[PDB]
RNA sequence: GGACCUGGCGGUGCUUCAUAUCCCUCUAGAGGAGCCUGUUCUGUAAUCGAUAAACCCCGAUCAACCUCACCACCUCUUGCUCAGCCU
RNA sequence: AUGAGGUGGCAAGAAAUGGGCUACAUUUUCUACCCCAGAAAACUACGAUAGCCCUUAUGAAACUUAAGGGUCGAAGGUGGAUUUAGCAGUAAACUGAGAGUAGAGUGCUUAGUUGAACAGGGCCCUGAAGCGCGUACACACCGCCCGUCACCCUCCUCAAGUAUACUUCAAAGG
RNA sequence: AGUAAGGUCAGCUAAAUAAGCUAUCGGGCCCAUACCCCGAAAAUGUUGGUUAUACCCUUCCCGUACUACCA
């Protein structure tokens, strides 16, 4: 469900989501998924559950999700995949033959 | 005679006086620190005279005055 | 760079003027309407030139074809010209 | 083929602008006359040379060019800012001819008729002449030229903290 | 969403005669471009009732102020 919350004279679209597999963390980056397409890439502006801010929601926990990008449109069936990004040392592809 | 050589100096002085009014607060800091090295360089010259004359400490009852104050 | 010369200019001075002239002054007009006509924009596959005074019923005392240089299509090759070209 | 020839064809008008013609009428309109007249006269008036329809003329060819007739009877009711011409047989108004074309202009050239008003007082303006002044202009006042704010390029200075390097010491005393 | 106060031309201000000044458009002025000078366009958010007229009343629309309220 998509909710419109009025805080500070600003309409905040809130995406109500149900965690199916895994957990969501405030720090870890997110991306929006529409029927397999990738709509958005970024971090949540506010993670708030049951009127209480929770950093880590476990599997099966209900959580309302608001993005920092107001242009993002939330539908009834959109999917969201959270992910953790770690920089990895890259080695040169050049092999000299020995 | 014309004043084409005065008009060149007219703007030079105007631009210089307008730059000092814009940087007047930074110039007060530089001059204060420029007067601290000038006084310490004066204290080093006097300390070279009694160290090269064979003494170890300044003559009794001698204090180097701050000659770069207001 | 200094000092001169000439010329131009000056919201530069004096004086004297402008006779259809700068202004006021006399007379009929223009800009207002409709039409004719030219030009500029726009448009079209579809000329050119003039274009402040000193262009704008100007070249044209003049375009239905011709004029015609323009456009489209077709055609010819020592070709009206001891060539030709409004390039 | 940037040459030559043939067939067909476009040259329009949302808009703006210049010049001109005709008018908004009663000093007029129509008729007779060519200056002693009678009518008209505001929603059947004044006023289109436009539109539409027909005919005719020229021409091989005309909704198309021009003329005429018929129908039609609009705007317009005297024109903002500004602006043009003209010193006398002139302006204004009226009339005719001609060039050029097969034909074609409200255009041009030209002949004639009737026939005015102001003309005087000034020096900002437009412009001139004479004697002057000034001038950094000379592609000449649409001239020349001064500063702020930009990329790029070049050099210099200041400067916090720190680091390196160099210099001096015995040219001394016990 | 409610409650309060509200609504002009592109803006704004007066009047309800709908005008004035900017913005816009075109013309004029100049050598030309500005300024400037002239003209034209532009409506009273909407429904009617209501009255000279909408300035009154009402319908609906939008925003303003505040609050309810919502992950
Ligand atoms: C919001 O409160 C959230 C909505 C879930 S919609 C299935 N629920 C719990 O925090
Ligand atoms: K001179
Ligand atoms: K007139
Ligand atoms: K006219
Ligand atoms: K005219
Ligand atoms: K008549
Ligand atoms: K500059
Ligand atoms: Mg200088
Ligand atoms: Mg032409
Ligand atoms: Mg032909
Ligand atoms: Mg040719
Ligand atoms: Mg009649
Ligand atoms: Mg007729
Ligand atoms: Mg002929």
């Amino acid at each position: 469900a998509t909710f419109s919350v009025t805080e500070g004279k600003k309409k905040v679209p809130v995406a109500g989501c149900r965690v199916q597999k895994g957990q969501l963390e405030k720090q870890k980056k997110f991306k929006l998924t529409r029927n397999g397409h990738v709509i958005w890439k970024g971090s949540l502006t506010s993670l708030k559950h049951h009127k209480d801010d929770i950093s880590i929601v476990k599997t099966g926990m209900d959580c309302g999700l608001s993005l920092d990008e107001d242009n993002m449109e939330f539908q009834v069936g959109d999917r969201i995949v959270c992910y953790e990004e770690k920089q990895i040392q890259a080695k040169t592809s050049w092999d000299p033959g020995f | 005679k014309n004043v084409l050589k005065i008009r060149r100096r007219k703007m030079n002085h105007h631009k210089y006086r307008k730059l000092v009014k814009k940087t007047r607060f930074l110039r007060r800091k530089v001059q204060e620190g420029r007067l601290r090295r000038k006084q310490i360089k004066f204290e080093k010259d006097l300390r070279r005279i009694w160290l090269k004359a064979g003494l170890k400490e300044a003559p009794e009852g001698w204090q180097t005055p701050k000659i770069y104050l207001r």
